[PDB]
């Protein structure tokens, strides 16, 4: 069986793009709206399987950010609530993107490897998991008055859980 | 550089002066270093190591006696040092205690047994 | 089979075999015999070697009686002196194990001929000959406590012209006396007598001349001059308590003077207490 | 090129480790003086002789201060 | 069998992991001068087992008390260091020989001699009765042991002086396991 | 293999370090490149990895319900922070000199090896007895009076944040 034998730093750059929400990446090639790791990726170390393990976790995070980017796309291309809801979501992404973009600076210009960028991103991969559950109730649903009431009421309920 | 010009930098580091000023001391440093250039004892870094641990243990500083063992290995890891015995034999001699008998304990071999 | 080996080469087999017997492990040809240790060398060996082998072994036999003195006189049932004597007698064994290491590393380059060996171990043949004489003279007459601190003060007086085995026997007695001089600074500056094992020179009982009484055996024989002022110093401290640093040096009496400076106060607090 | 920059790194390491052994032993040396005593010891020089000198020049810099 | 191969296995027997197999570590050829020095060196690793079994058997049951933890958790700070020495010795195996080990491991042949005989003198003692049986090891005089055990006592006797400073200034004794010498009656 | 292991101790199993749902992390079998004596210390090293995996799996699952269970896991990651941070360091030391063996890596964990085991049964008592409600603030406290100094200093942190919930509710009511 053949493998591509990618280098090490190239993975972190690819991981940052997955965090950014961009598509068509040499790694994490989605098929049906579900990001999935390739099969020929291998490093000099990590025995070709742990890599499939560590990437599989970050992939689970790509799903959370790819689906949201698909949601924001289906609003840009007069509900006045979803359109007002994405602007809050969209605002959060710009600031989140800046932290990921900044890290890329310290890559081209100090040693950096996998186990460091993950732990550096702990207070973000935590905040992101919440959105996968808050938004899950804003996507599972037909009238325009029940889709906006049930959404706005889910937040005020989900906040009292975190008090 | 050469050891003769290098000995004069030392006299300018310890004593703060220029080489045109301090020349009586440098006259005394050539007297001692010269005629005492060749090493007089057999060289081994093992014995000198077991005497810097025995010394940091004697000051109730048992934590730095196990840190030196990790710093003495790194010296071998890099490998830019040819004579590691000498520089440790010297750093041990200039060691002061922040706060008797030595013919009983282990001393270096004399080199007189061999036909030098 | 050394008979089929040349002279100049078989010597390289004995020196690396003999370099192990000095540690305690048995050897290939020069073996040890069951139990003051006796050794056996070879039926068929060059006579120009066996006469010199028997000149190196007396540092091993004098070593197999020190390492057995450490592993035994470390048992608690021997007092707080026969312990610190066995500890300070262990650091030298450590430095004797380094001297055998530096020989094997020097043996790999072949620079170690048998004749060259007899000269290298000479500092070890003198030291391990001193300790193998104390460890056989402390166990002959069972000594524990003060009577083990007297023997280190006479065996330091015999070597008054050696100046090399007199620095050693001063390093032992300086370390084999710290436990004894730590129960004394409690019996003079206060009245309490700890002495878990029966080793101190002053023992108590349970009308006042039978309370504390000198034991004659356990006297250091260098405090024998002041065997009565010590007993009289603490005794005065107790008839008031129930009512309501020292280092050893040779030819210097800084501790004999230090005791008089406290006994001269021990009375001035009791005599004034009755007037 | 490269092998001339890889040597300048393996020397800044060793000169940084010898400065650690120097402080836990509490030698009064510093990073500038210590680079002189290392160079000397490379050519081959009695550390029993070189240390008597440093124990003297430091013993005379006080009579002048 | 080369001498280097023995130096490879011995660095494992110092831990418990077995040519040298498992009460003496009987080695099973080679010359007699090698087997003898291995035997003594291999046996040091056996000691490390007796001190490891205690800090593993008693780290299992939850009925050992509060003192029996500060003891079983002070036999580990005196074992990480024994794991630092094995670190250094392994980096040089890539030179050291048998006769060179004896001097390297002559001191940790004593600390692993007091600790492996300190956990047998206090076997069934729990609570304060254990802090009183690791204090009967200080009357020894040996300046190297009396300054080691007199440190384990300074950790084992910390929980005891935690009840005392509680049962004196606040009078609220609390020990589900009976350790303190002040027993209350409901 | 070093960077391979430092991931296995992070929660990512691979071919060298297989994962079993019942036993836990363990080495598959003998490997020719490495020595046959190391096959033990790793198994001694994995007894730690199994703890972190079974920890983080429970932490994510949140399983039973109640705020006092949410906050317990919220605090349970805080005590588990020095474990991760001390693991990132191992890679840096190995990046410097390439002469460090598994012995030094095993030595570095030291404190984590004697901490996780005592903080493993505290979780097991919860998932095996349905400890619902504020009763956690005692089940964790009854184990806070342990002798092990490191533990006595770990659970006290969790009790220090778990009290934040009660202190929130208590002030909201009074």
């Amino acid at each position: 069986d053949d493998r591509v034998l990618v280098t090490e730093t190239q993975v972190i750059r690819e991981t940052l793009w997955l965090l950014s929400g961009v598509k068509k990446l040499f790694i994490f090639q989605l098929i049906d709206g579900k990001v999935t790791v390739r099969n020929n990726i291998i490093v000099t170390h990590l025995t070709h399987s742990c890599l499939r393990s560590v990437l599989e976790q970050i992939a689970a995070y790509g799903q959370v950010v790819f689906r949201l980017q698909e949601f924001i796309d289906e609003v840009m291309g007069p509900f006045r609530t979803y359109q007002a809801f994405m602007w809050a979501l969209y605002k959060y992404f710009i600031s989140f993107k800046e932290e990921l973009a900044e890290i890329e600076k310290c890559i081209i210009n100090t040693t950096i490897t996998l186990a460091i960028v993950v732990d550096k991103l702990a207070p973000r991969l935590s905040q992101l998991k919440v959105l996968h559950k808050v938004f899950s109730t804003g996507v599972a649903e037909t009238r325009n008055v029940v889709r906006a009431s049930h959404l706005l009421n889910t937040l005020y309920k989900a906040i009292l859980e975190y008090d | 550089k050469s050891p003769n010009v290098l000995l004069q930098n030392l006299c300018c580091r310890i004593l703060g002066r220029s080489e045109a000023d301090v020349a009586q001391q440098f006259q005394y440093a050539v007297r001692v270093i010269g005629s005492n250039f060749a090493p007089t004892v057999e060289r081994d870094e093992f014995l000198v190591a077991e005497k810097i641990k025995k010394e940091l243990i004697r000051q109730r500083r048992e934590a730095d006696a196990a840190l030196f063992s990790e710093l003495h290995r790194k010296l071998h890891s890099q490998g830019v040092l040819k004579n590691k015995w000498s520089i440790l034999y010297l750093l041990l001699s200039l060691s002061e205690d922040p706060r008797s008998y030595a013919t009983l304990f282990a001393q270096a071999l004399p080199r007189d047994a061999h036909s030098t | 089979l050394p008979g089929t080996l040349p002279l100049a080469s078989q010597e390289s087999a004995v020196v690396e075999d003999l370099l192990y017997v000095l540690v305690g492990v048995d050897g290939r040809y020069v073996s040890a015999q069951p139990l003051s240790r006796t050794f056996l060398v070879d039926p068929n060996l060059d006579l120009s070697i066996r006469e010199l082998v028997h000149r190196i072994l007396p540092v091993a036999a004098s070593y197999s009686a020190v390492t057995r003195f450490i592993e035994e006189k470390s048992s608690f049932e021997y007092g707080q002196v026969n312990h610190a004597l066995a500890a300070a007698m262990r650091t030298l064994v450590k430095e004797h194990l380094i001297l055998v290491s530096q020989l094997e590393q020097l043996h790999r380059q072949g620079l170690l001929s048998l004749q060259k060996l007899w000269f290298y171990i000479q500092p070890a043949m003198r030291t391990m000959d001193i300790l193998a004489s104390l460890a056989t003279s402390v166990d002959k007459g069972e000594c524990l406590g003060g009577s083990t601190l007297s023997l280190l003060h006479d065996r330091s007086f015999s070597y008054t012209g050696d100046s090399q085995a007199q620095e050693l026997c001063l390093y032992l007695t300086k370390a084999a006396s710290a436990p004894y001089f730590e129960v004394l600074e409690k019996w003079i500056y206060r009245g309490i007598i700890h002495d878990p094992y029966s080793e101190f020179m002053v023992e108590e009982h349970e009308y006042w001349d039978q309370r504390y009484t000198i034991v004659q055996q356990q006297i250091p024989s260098f405090l024998q001059k002041m065997a009565d002022k010590i007993l009289s110093t603490g005794k005065y401290l107790n008839v008031v308590r129930e009512c309501g640093e020292i280092i050893y040096t040779l030819k210097e009496r800084a501790y004999v003077e230090q005791i008089e400076k406290a006994f001269n106060y021990a009375s001035k607090v009791l005599l004034d207490f009755l007037m | 090129a490269a092998a001339a920059a890889a040597n300048l790194n393996a020397v800044r390491e060793t000169m940084d480790v010898l400065l650690e052994i120097s402080r836990i032993l509490n030698t009064g040396l510093d990073m500038e003086t210590l680079s002189i005593c290392v160079r000397l010891c490379e050519q081959g020089i009695n550390p029993e002789a070189l240390s008597s000198v440093i124990k003297e020049l430091r013993k005379a810099t006080e009579a002048l201060k | 069998i080369t001498e280097a191969a023995l130096v490879r296995d011995i660095l494992y027997v110092f831990q418990g992991i077995d040519n040298i197999k498992m009460n003496c570590y009987k080695v099973e050829n080679l010359s007699r001068s090698l087997r003898d020095t291995a035997v003594r060196l291999s046996e040091l690793g056996w000691l490390h087992n007796k001190i490891r079994r205690y800090t593993d058997q008693r780290s299992l049951d939850r009925s050992f008390g509060l003192v029996g933890q500060s003891f079983c958790a002070a036999l580990h700070q005196e074992l990480r260091e024994y794991y630092r020495l094995l670190s250094v010795l392994h980096s040089q195996l890539q030179s050291l020989t048998l006769r060179r080990l004896l001097v390297w491991t002559y001191d940790p042949k004593i600390r692993l001699k007091t600790l492996a005989a300190l956990v047998d003198h206090c076997q069934g003692r729990k609570g304060g009765e254990l802090a009183s049986a690791v204090h009967a090891y200080t009357k020894t005089g040996d300046p190297y042991m009396r300054s080691l055990v007199q440190h384990i006592l300074s950790l084992v006797s910390h929980p005891v002086l935690s009840f005392l400073y509680r049962w004196i200034y606040d009078g609220e004794l609390e020990d589900t396991y009976h350790e303190f010498f002040v027993a209350s009656d409901p | 293999m070093i960077h391979e292991l430092l991931l296995a101790l992070s929660g990512y199993p691979g071919s060298i370090f297989t994962w079993n749902k019942r036993s836990g992390l363990q080495v598959s079998q003998d490997f020719p490149f490495l020595h046959p004596s190391e096959t033990s210390v790793l198994n001694r090293l994995c007894r730690l990895g199994t703890d972190y995996i079974r920890f983080t799996e429970f932490i994510e699952q949140y399983t039973l319900h109640g705020i006092y269970l949410r906050a317990f896991c919220t605090g349970l990651d805080s005590v588990l922070q020095p474990y991760r941070q001390a693991l990132l360091d191992l890679e840096q030391e190995f990046l410097g000199d390439p002469h460090l063996s598994i012995s030094h890596v095993n030595y570095f964990l030291d404190q984590f090896q004697l901490l996780f085991p005592s903080v493993m049964v505290v979780v097991e008592q919860i998932k095996s007895q349905k400890i619902h409600g504020c009763q956690i603030l005692e089940t964790v406290y009854k184990h806070s009076c342990g002798g092990l100094p490191p533990v006595r200093s770990a659970l006290e942190k969790i009790l220090a944040v778990c009290h934040g919930v009660m202190y929130k509710q208590l002030s909201a009511w009074m």
